[PDB]
RNA sequence: UGCU
């Protein structure tokens, strides 16, 4: 593998390795976010999407790999890193989630408080 | 982490990309913060160096920075911005173990008496130990391969470093650098850098019979071609460059930057370049007569780099790659994006300094590519055998050589080392020699400005070199004065200006670190003021009485004065190796003669922290005190007072550790007995039994049944049970 | 092997535990051998460390003296049941087969 | 023996000089046989081994002597009508040291693999003065070779073997009789040995190549086995001869 | 060593202060000098300060080679060219001395003239040294590149029209990026282009041995009296010192300079927190004599409490409210009352027993044996006593400050009897 | 030649010989003294800024000591590198923008420096 | 260097004579004298070192030289050739050794331990090669040596 | 010797001209004939006379 | 070796005949003399002489 | 990295 790769698969996986270095994850949660992007752009109809659908399916691997670990991460701030608007984020999100099926586990609210805290 | 640090990102402050002009990154202040661990969810919690080591994680602290930068041409800012994350050393400023008592170390499960000053990376403890290397910016004459007495001279600037010799195969001065083809009369070079006329180069070189006979051949040499003129002999020098009129500015630039980067040229004025190259041909002349060639084992000519140094010059090329990846991004992602203004924050990757630093401490191999340096064996594990044993560790130096060649020179014991390293203390095996420990009382210089000394030496009436010719220096009562290598310039009765540099700097004016040497064989007087410098105190001695008397000695035990207060008031100095190469010391009292200008401390000093240990010394031989260090380093006996809640891959502890009968000063102070690694017994010197042929000897077996050496040996068995790829755990 | 400082260890941890004090064994200086001798012969033993033993064995005196006095022992981490080793045939290596 | 040997030093042999490599140096050339060793010693017998006299003659008569060594000033003298080096040899010197070199010698020395002066060149005006007056030879050279000339002449030998470089009289105290040898440090045995009153009969050498080229290969061994244990006995340690033997 | 004669005066002078130039010829030494030599012209410059000496030399004098001239001269310049000639005749007549700059200011450096009983200073604007030129040997160098190329063009007999019509090869004036024009602003064509960009001043030469010499040399004098007390010139030696060396810019980190540098009130809390027992005799001396006797009273009786005549610190002064033990953990509070019951113990008798200290105050060995040797000493047979003498001189000089300590002790006996209930 | 003192110097050129000298004399970067009215800040305080008149004295005491008065410190005078090829002291006069006069002083043979007396300096306060 | 062998000479004599002098003064029933009698251990050179005085500490077969400018340690003058200043230990390490001369002892030591190490080493590549050219040979039947061929 | 030229400071080389032998540069027409005897000595260090070793 | 911790090898040769050779050439008994020089090197040592 |  690593050669029949597309150069805009590559930018892909490189934006989600540089995402999840800028949010600091560890290793772990980098292997399960590309596998998860490899796994979503096996469809063809995200292979064959636009940027911003790219972008955006970058954006929801990285949340669907921050969610099956029960770590809290704010889609608000995905999205103002991800460079993308939160309508169009939604769409792709429920599309893709539509289109893949995988486990969303819901977001807890005692580990999102205590993120939120540490904030202030 | 203070000063450095912030002058390093003032270097690096600004950051541009050559498209899209008018976009910039600039760095306004960085900070590193309190330790920290990002275990929890997005959070920061203090983390102790007991719990990292528990856990397998790194004790460092979050690298923040605030920026300013342009998305839109709009200037945005940021005042916190994590970037990376340093290592931080243990009793280090920012370290949480500093300014705790020892009720505030026990609830945070740390023993006290811990020496720290290592780092905790992944677990394991790591200790950056000192590197002893040449001084830069020196020049040494010595014999080459085949026997031929020349010079080399390795400049070395906070860019480039260039190593340039100058042989004597031939009878003439050819010099060779890395930069030409072929190596070129010295003559030529001197035509080249302006001084065209042969009566001021030999004026330069000297007026002496013997060294116009010796220069005599350079000379017919150069009138043999038809070089005469500084435009001829550029030509030459750029038909002679190697690749990367043309070759004349590229013959120029390589002598006013390339070669001798350490003298500065203030306008491509190479007058100070020529008189420094007159004055090394000069040297080699004069050796190549008497052979007095220049020792490299000399300490006095040796350099100590700190952590502090490595980790600067780490942090230093992890931040220029950051910037030269940001600058590369930003060109590659702002012109053919999208209408979307691209901005840093979405690419400032924040592991990259991380897992540099981290990798750098832990495999202990450091590859810097912006200098050309492939060291290894730099950081070395943490030894807890022992107390005393992790001490001694802390406290050592590794040399340059790193066993290449069995020379036994810089093996060997120098007369340099008397105060600054341990003769005794040295590992036996093959590291004989090239391993050493710093000794009981010494200190290591820092960098200083080199602002008011240079002011100084202007106004004590230093003689520009610029306003005389080169015949002055072969005068017999001009002494040159050096300044860290560079040509300061010449003066007359050095005595008067060594006396009142020395009266100025215990007064105070001048920093107590700047050393001040002469030499009369070369009549040179260096000032040295760069860091890494050996140095130790010692007493003033004025007039067959030294400044130190009962009096003072009883304020400093009342509480009245401490050790820089005595430095203060002109009673003890600090003394360099080159500084007392030319100042009488004295041993004891009784011992003081008319000519003596310091007095020593105390003589048991000498030895370092694992020969501290070995009760009378002096009266035992120098392999025993060899061997007796060396299985010292081993010695089994308590770590700390947390030894009980460390967790390490093996340790060895004792039952009833005592500590000894006759202690040593050197126990006392650095707290042995607290904590020892022995027991005393009642032996009795005989032959029994015939057990005891060849250094064996005999226990008594009651008192093995009644505890007498009763050993504990400690292991640990680690596992992990991590989450791969899939959603599956090990059970 | 000229280790005359191990006697003078011995001879003041000697008369050390039995002055109930601490001597010195600092390089260049420390507790002389005279203040040791002197300590001893005021404690009532040998001011030279030699005492009148008797054989354990026999049960008779011996025709010298010995040297008893307190020395500081350190074991050191080298242990045999550690550096004891018995290989079987045991396992090989892949490349070559040899243990 | 090479682990029992200590590689110690002041064993100058009883002469107090001439550092000479013994031990595991020494054993590693010998069993390497390099044409060029390190330090090589010549020990010749003499016909009168008790003329102090006769023994400094054949030393001059052997070892290297050169033109600067024996005279006392040369001067590039540069007269109105042309110019010349004149080279006044010191007299007195010759005779004590005993060296049968005077003008005809030295001149007979000069144009010897120099530039290629002619004899013409060179002449002899007094009793100790030698005039050189060189010429143009046109390659890259004109008048002004003087100060090559000062540079080279020096250095020319007029007597004694190139090979030599520095030949003492060693001196045997035994109570029956005091005799002298001469110690060379060269490589070269033929010319040591041809020279008059040197008995060649009685001449060994240290450079195993030198011997095995002028005496033979039984010459060679022989000298081998002596050197190893020679070099053998100075450490205190005793080899049989049969392993010598067997390795030569 | 007394100044027994030579007692000369020194006057300065201005009026040459702008024209005085020292040149210097390292080649040329002191016995032989260019008073015969004459001189054509001189070429200079305002700023930028490099002179060029244009002579004469003799041709007739038997140390000249004519052939040589003739071959020089015929090399340098064409054969009968002489629109651009660096000699008028076809001899070498002209020589050329180049000055180079020693230092950019040359304010500290000054012409002293010596006259009977006075020496007159006059400053230098300008040090240069000259040296013998070689720039005719360029020219010759460039002659013989033209000549070359005349001979590659007439190769031929005739050379017919060539059709080397200049194409428009009008390079793009690129934005240059910063380093790259940084590095074109350091070159050195770029600083000689500079150089030459000022224009040239031709200056004529006259000898010492001219009368104009002698009328000029008056101007290093000035007109002024003997005796006058200059205005300026009267800082004291301390003032001198602080301009020609201009700044840069345990509880024991403080150094005697860096204490005595604040107020009294700090210094003597920091003295009493480090020593912790000092009579008021040596803290004066210490203070120095120059402060005065009831200010450090007022200060020591803020930070300390009479026993026995001597000054011991407080204990919250030692102990802050945050602080601990350091080998217990125990609150401040706990080992403040502790060792004012030790103070206490000291004030009613010199020997205090540390087994009683330790049974009453319930705490533990260490605490009582720092709290014992921070103001006490171990005795044979006797317990602990007081590590200074009784000191009676001031209990005698200041009756109301014994009366004040000893109403202040009453107190804290009276609370240590409620705390402790002795 | 014997290298001679400043001391010993100036009696034979003052006693033995009554013919005026030119003398270089290389004095320390600041003076003792404050530019009057120049508009300032301790900045270094040349020759510039001085005017004419008696500005300091120059003592020669016993033992060879050579000291400078220039007010209420004293400075102490040495002979500097003794420089032996020709050095010609000229005054370039700019009189006019495009012709100027090169008058040539004298000659310069021997060399001075001026030192501050930093022991006394120093043992003073 | 006559200089030298002469004060080298006067040194050894004064050591020797030192050493006779302990050994006519020591008395029978000695351990040390015992032992150096009967071979066992130790020697008279050692007895008398640790006992009557230790011989000049020689680097090289030389006495110490002088690492800084002119002078071995800057306790002593400059230029000065004196046996304390150059190597010489006067004390014996029953009375003690001054640090001037325990340093000058631990050169001594260093050096030959230094020594010792490299000599490992070049007599095992020795060894190796010698092993190796000479492992074929072999003493046949008729009395004749000969090689593997 | 080694001699210079006062013009320019070249070194000197001893030609023959017209007339007389004569020090002259290779940069000016420079030129000095000879009048007198010029000699440069050097005093070469002799060979001692090494005695007998024993 | 000195008894002050040295590490030696012991090895059990797995043939008969093997076994008879060391026996055989390797016997202390028989190597009593080095071949270097025919001295004896096994003989007696410290706290046996005295 | 230690050991002999
Ligand atoms: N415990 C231990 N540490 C080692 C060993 N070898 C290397 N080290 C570590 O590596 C450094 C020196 O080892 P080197 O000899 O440079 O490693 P090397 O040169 O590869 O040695 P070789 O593997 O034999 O080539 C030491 O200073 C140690 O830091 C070893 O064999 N044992
Ligand atoms: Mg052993
Ligand atoms: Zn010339």
């Amino acid at each position: 593998e690593n050669e029949q790769v597309s150069r805009s698969q590559q930018r892909g996986l490189r934006r989600v390795r540089d995402l999840c270095r800028v949010l600091q994850l560890p290793p772990t949660f980098e292997d399960t976010a590309v596998a998860y992007y490899q796994q979503a752009y096996r469809h063809s109809g995200i292979r064959a999407a636009r940027l911003q659908k790219k972008e955006v399916l970058v954006g929801c691997c990285v949340l669907i790999t921050c969610r099956q670990h029960n770590w809290p991460l704010t889609m608000g701030a995905i999205c103002t890193l991800l460079y993308a608007d939160l309508d169009v984020f939604s769409s792709t999100y429920m599309q893709i989630v539509k289109l893949l099926g995988l486990d969303v586990p819901s977001l807890c609210l005692a580990e999102l408080v205590k993120t939120y805290c540490s904030s202030f | 982490i203070n000063v450095e640090i912030k002058k390093i990102m003032k270097a690096n402050e600004k950051v541009t990309s050559d498209a899209d002009p008018m976009w910039y990154l600039k760095y306004l202040n960085i900070y590193v913060g309190l330790p920290d661990v990002e275990e929890s969810f997005n959070v920061t919690r203090p983390v102790s160096p007991h719990e990292c080591r528990l856990r397998d994680m790194t004790y460092s602290a979050p690298i923040t920075v605030d920026i300013e930068y342009t998305r839109g041409s709009q200037r945005i800012i940021r005042n916190a911005l994590p970037i990376g994350r340093m290592p931080i050393m243990l009793r280090s400023s920012n370290c949480v173990l500093t300014g705790k008592t020892p009720a505030e170390f026990a609830k945070l499960n740390e023993c006290p008496l811990d020496p720290g000053g290592y780092f905790i990376v992944k677990g394991v403890e790591k200790v950056i130990l000192i590197q002893e290397q040449l001084s830069k910016n020196r020049i040494i004459v010595e014999a080459d391969r085949k026997g031929a007495v020349g010079a080399s001279v390795t400049s070395s600037t906070h860019e480039k470093k260039s190593r340039t010799n100058m042989a004597v195969k031939q009878g003439r001065f050819y010099l060779r650098h890395n930069t030409l083809s072929e190596d070129i009369p010295i003559v030529i070079i001197f035509k080249a850098m302006g001084v065209e006329s042969d009566q001021e180069i030999v004026q330069m070189i000297g007026t002496e019979e013997h060294v116009m006979a010796a220069f005599g051949p350079s000379l017919e040499e150069c009138q043999k071609a038809q070089i005469f003129t500084q435009m001829q002999a550029l030509k030459y020098i750029g038909n002679k460059v190697r690749r990367q009129k043309t070759k004349i500015e590229e013959a120029r630039e390589l002598l006013a930057s390339t070669i001798l980067t350490h003298v500065p040229v203030k306008e491509f004025n190479f007058r100070a370049k020529c008189i420094y190259t007159a004055v090394m041909v000069r040297r080699v002349i004069l050796a190549q007569g008497d052979n007095k060639v220049d020792d490299r084992d000399y300490y006095g000519n040796k350099r100590l780099e700190l952590a502090g140094q490595l980790l600067s010059l780490l942090f230093e090329d992890l931040f220029k790659k950051f910037n030269s990846e940001m600058k590369k991004i930003a060109d590659q992602v702002i012109p053919k994006q999208r209408a979307a203004q691209f901005d840093v924050v979405k690419h400032m990757r924040q592991d990259q300094i991380t897992n540099g630093m981290v990798n750098a401490i832990s495999t202990g191999n450091w590859s810097l590519k912006r200098f050309k340096m492939d060291r290894q064996g730099v950081t070395q594990v943490l030894s807890r055998l022992s107390y005393i044993s992790a001490l001694g560790m802390m406290t050592r130096i590794s040399s340059q050589f790193e066993k290449t060649r069995k020379v036994s020179g810089p093996r060997s014991l120098q007369p340099s080392q008397w105060g600054m390293l341990c003769p005794s203390d040295t590992p036996e095996g093959e590291a004989c020699g090239l391993v050493k420990n710093l000794a009981l009382m010494t200190h290591i210089t820092t960098d200083m400005e080199d602002g008011p000394i240079v002011k100084l030496a202007s106004n004590l009436g230093v003689e520009d070199v610029n306003l005389l010719c080169g015949e002055e220096l072969s005068y017999p009562n001009v002494f040159l004065v050096f300044l860290n290598g560079n040509i300061l310039g010449v003066i007359r009765d050095h005595k008067k200006l060594v006396n009142t540099f020395r009266l100025m700097r215990r007064a105070g004016y001048i920093n107590e670190f700047v050393s001040i040497s002469t030499n009369l064989t070369d009549r040179c007087v260096y000032i040295s003021s760069d860091g890494g410098r050996l140095c130790r105190p010692y007493i003033i001695v004025k007039k067959q009485k030294p400044a130190v008397t009962n009096k003072h000695m009883e304020e400093l035990a009342q509480g009245y004065r401490n050790f820089e207060d005595f430095l203060h008031e002109s009673l003890v100095e600090y003394l360099d190796v080159n500084e007392e190469n030319d100042c009488n010391i004295a041993l004891y009292e009784h011992t003081i003669n008319k000519d003596t200008t310091h007095l020593e401390i105390e003589p048991f000093t000498l030895l370092g922290v694992c020969a501290g240990l070995i009760p009378y010394p002096h009266h035992n031989q120098s392999p025993r005190n060899t061997y007796q260090c060396a299985m010292g380093k081993q010695a089994m006996g308590t770590i700390g007072y947390n030894q009980r809640n460390r967790i390490d891959t093996l340790m060895y502890l004792l039952a009833y550790p005592q500590k000894p009968m006759v202690k040593t000063k050197t126990i006392e102070l650095i707290e042995f007995e607290k904590l020892p690694a022995g027991q005393n017994a009642t032996v009795a010197v005989m032959s029994y039994s015939g057990y005891d042929i060849e250094d064996a000897l005999v226990l008594n077996k009651a008192s093995l049944d009644r505890g007498f050496g009763r050993c504990l040996v400690y292991k640990n068995a680690k596992c992990t049970l991590k989450r791969y790829t899939n959603q599956t755990f090990d059970k | 092997r000229m280790t005359v400082g191990k006697l003078i260890e011995l001879l003041a941890g000697k008369a050390g535990v039995l002055d109930g004090r601490f001597h010195y064994g600092t390089a260049f200086g420390g507790s002389k051998v005279k203040d040791v001798c002197e300590d001893l012969v005021r404690h009532g033993y040998n001011y030279l460390g030699k005492d009148y033993v008797t054989s354990g064995i026999t049960g008779e005196p011996l025709e010298a003296y010995i040297y008893f006095g307190p020395v500081y022992y350190q074991k050191l981490k080298h242990m045999v049941l550690d550096k004891m080793h018995a290989r079987a045939r045991g396992p090989r290596a892949v490349l070559t087969r040899q243990p | 023996p090479g682990t029992q040997m200590t590689l110690k030093t002041f064993h100058f042999a009883g002469v107090a000089s001439m550092n000479i490599t013994l031990g595991v140096p020494r054993i590693k050339e010998i069993i390497n046989a390099s044409k060029a060793i390190s330090t090589p010693i010549i020990t010749a017998q003499l016909d009168k081994d008790d003329d102090a006299d006769y023994a400094r003659l054949v030393k001059g008569r052997i070892e290297k002597t050169l033109l600067g060594e024996i005279s006392e000033y040369i001067e590039e003298v540069f007269l109105p009508d042309d110019c010349f080096i004149l080279v006044k040899l010191s007299l007195e010197r010759i005779r004590l040291l005993r060296l049968e070199v005077n003008a005809e010698t030295v001149r007979y020395s000069i144009c010897t693999s120099k530039l290629r002066v002619k004899p013409g060149d060179v002449a002899v005006h007094g009793e100790a003065v030698v005039c050189v007056t060189p010429r143009e030879n046109s390659k890259s050279s004109m008048y002004y070779v003087l100060q090559f000339l000062k540079e080279d002449l020096p250095k020319v030998v007029v007597q004694g073997i190139p090979e030599v470089s520095r030949a003492v009289i060693h001196i045997d105290e035994q109570s029956g009789k005091e005799k002298y040898k001469l110690l060379v440090e060269g490589d070269n045995l033929r010319a040591v040995m041809a020279t008059h009153g040197v008995k060649g009969t009685r001449t060994t050498s240290n450079n195993t190549y030198e011997v095995e080229k002028t005496l033979g290969i039984e010459a060679a061994r022989t000298t081998i086995i002596n050197e190893i244990q020679y070099t053998m006995v100075n450490h205190g340690m005793s080899i049989d001869r049969r392993h010598v033997m067997l390795l030569s | 060593d007394d100044p027994v004669v030579q007692e000369i005066d020194v006057y300065l002078a201005k009026s040459l202060a702008e024209k005085l130039y020292l040149f210097q010829y390292p080649v040329r030494p002191a016995s032989m000098t260019y008073d015969d030599i004459p001189h054509l012209s001189a070429k200079i410059k305002p700023k930028q300060q490099k002179v060029e000496l244009e002579m004469a030399i003799d041709t007739l004098n038997p140390n000249y080679c004519r052939s040589k001239g003739e071959q020089i001269a015929l090399n340098v310049d064409g054969a009968c060219a002489d629109e651009t000639s660096t000699y008028s005749s076809k001899l070498m007549d002209k020589q050329t001395f180049c000055s180079s700059q020693t230092t950019s200011n040359t304010s500290r450096y000054a012409a002293a003239l010596y006259r009977q009983g006075e020496l007159h200073l006059t400053p230098l604007h300008g040090i240069l040294q000259l040296r013998p030129s070689f720039s005719y040997l360029d020219k010759a160098d460039a002659k013989h590149r033209e000549r070359e190329a005349a001979n590659e063009a007439g190769d031929s007999s005739q050379d017919e029209a060539e059709d080397d019509v200049k194409q428009i090869t009008v390079r793009f004036s690129r934005p240059e990026s910063e380093q790259a024009r940084q590095r074109r602003v350091q070159s050195y064509e770029f600083l000689q282009k500079k150089h030459a960009e000022e224009p040239w001043v031709h200056l004529h030469y006259y000898g010492l041995r001219d009368s104009r010499s002698e009328h000029e040399r008056q101007y290093l004098l000035c007109p002024g009296s003997s005796g006058v007390e200059n205005t300026e010139l009267v800082k004291s030696p301390s003032e001198y010192l602080m301009m020609l060396m201009p700044p840069s810019q345990p509880s024991n980190v403080l150094s005697m300079a860096q204490l005595r540098t604040l107020p009294l009130a700090d210094q003597i809390k920091i003295l009493m927190k480090n020593v912790k027992v000092m009579p008021f005799a040596n803290l004066m001396s210490l203070l120095g004599p120059s402060i005065d006797s009831v200010a450090v009273l007022r200060g020591i009786q803020k930070v300390a409490m009479l026993v026995q005549g001597n000054w011991v610190v407080k204990s919250d002064i030692l102990y802050p409210k945050d602080s601990s033990s350091p080998h217990s953990g125990v609150p401040a509070e706990v080992l403040c009352r502790g060792r004012d019951f030790v103070m206490w113990k000291f004030t009613q008798s010199r020997w205090v027993v540390r087994k009683e200290v330790a049974t009453v105050t319930k705490l533990c060995a260490e605490d009582v044996k720092d709290f014992l040797e921070h103001m006490a000493v171990v005795r044979i047979n006797k317990g602990w006593e007081f590590i200074l003498p009784y000191d009676g001189e001031f209990i005698k000089k200041h009756p109301d400050v014994v009366q004040r300590q000893h109403m202040l002790w009453t107190g804290i006996q009276a609370k240590l009897e409620k705390v402790y209930n002795l | 030649l014997p290298k001679d003192v400043s001391v010993a110097e100036l009696l034979r050129e003052l006693s033995l010989t009554k013919e005026e000298e030119l003398l270089f004399l290389q004095l320390p970067d600041t003076l003792p003294g404050q530019p009057p009215t120049q508009d300032i800040a301790e900045n270094a305080c040349t020759l510039a800024d001085l005017t004419e008149g008696q500005v300091g004295k120059l003592l020669i005491r016993k033992s060879g000591r050579v000291q400078l008065l220039l007010g209420k410190v004293t400075l102490d005078v040495t002979m500097g590198t003794a420089c032996s090829f020709l050095q010609e002291l000229v005054s370039v006069g700019l009189g006019d923008s495009r012709t100027g006069e090169m008058t040539v002083l004298g000659h310069v043979k021997h060399k001075l420096v001026c030192s501050p007396d930093f022991e006394s300096l120093l043992d003073h306060k | 260097e006559t200089l030298e062998a002469l004060i080298l000479k006067e040194l050894s004599v004064i050591r020797d004579h030192a050493g006779s002098a302990c050994l006519r003064e020591l008395d029978k029933s000695n351990s040390p004298l015992t032992m150096a009698l009967c071979g066992s251990k130790g020697s008279f050179i050692n007895i008398s070192q640790m006992i009557a005085c230790v011989g000049q500490q020689a680097i090289s077969g030389s006495r110490v030289p002088d690492g800084f400018e002119n002078r071995s340690l800057p306790h002593f003058e400059k230029h000065s050739k004196l046996p304390a200043a150059k190597g010489f230990v006067a004390n014996s390490f029953y009375s003690g050794l001054t640090p001037t001369e325990f340093f000058f002892h631990t050169m001594a030591g260093r050096e030959g331990l230094v020594d010792t190490a490299v000599k490992t080493a070049e007599t095992g590549y020795m060894q190796r090669r010698l092993v190796k050219s000479l492992e074929d040979l072999c003493s046949q039947y008729d009395l004749t040596v000969r090689s593997s061929t | 010797m080694l001699l210079f030229c006062p013009g320019c400071g070249n070194g000197l080389i001893v030609e023959e001209g017209q007339r007389c032998h004569r020090f002259a540069c290779n940069t000016c027409p420079y030129v000095h004939n000879i009048t007198r005897k010029v000699t440069n000595r050097k005093y070469p260090k002799l060979k001692e006379v090494d005695d007998v070793l024993g | 070796a000195d008894f002050d911790g040295d590490e030696m090898n012991l090895h059990l040769p797995q043939t008969e005949e093997a076994k008879a050779e060391a026996l055989v050439l390797m016997g202390t008994k028989a190597n009593l003399v080095t071949p270097r020089n025919g001295e004896p090197l096994i003989a007696a040592i410290q706290d046996f002489l005295t």
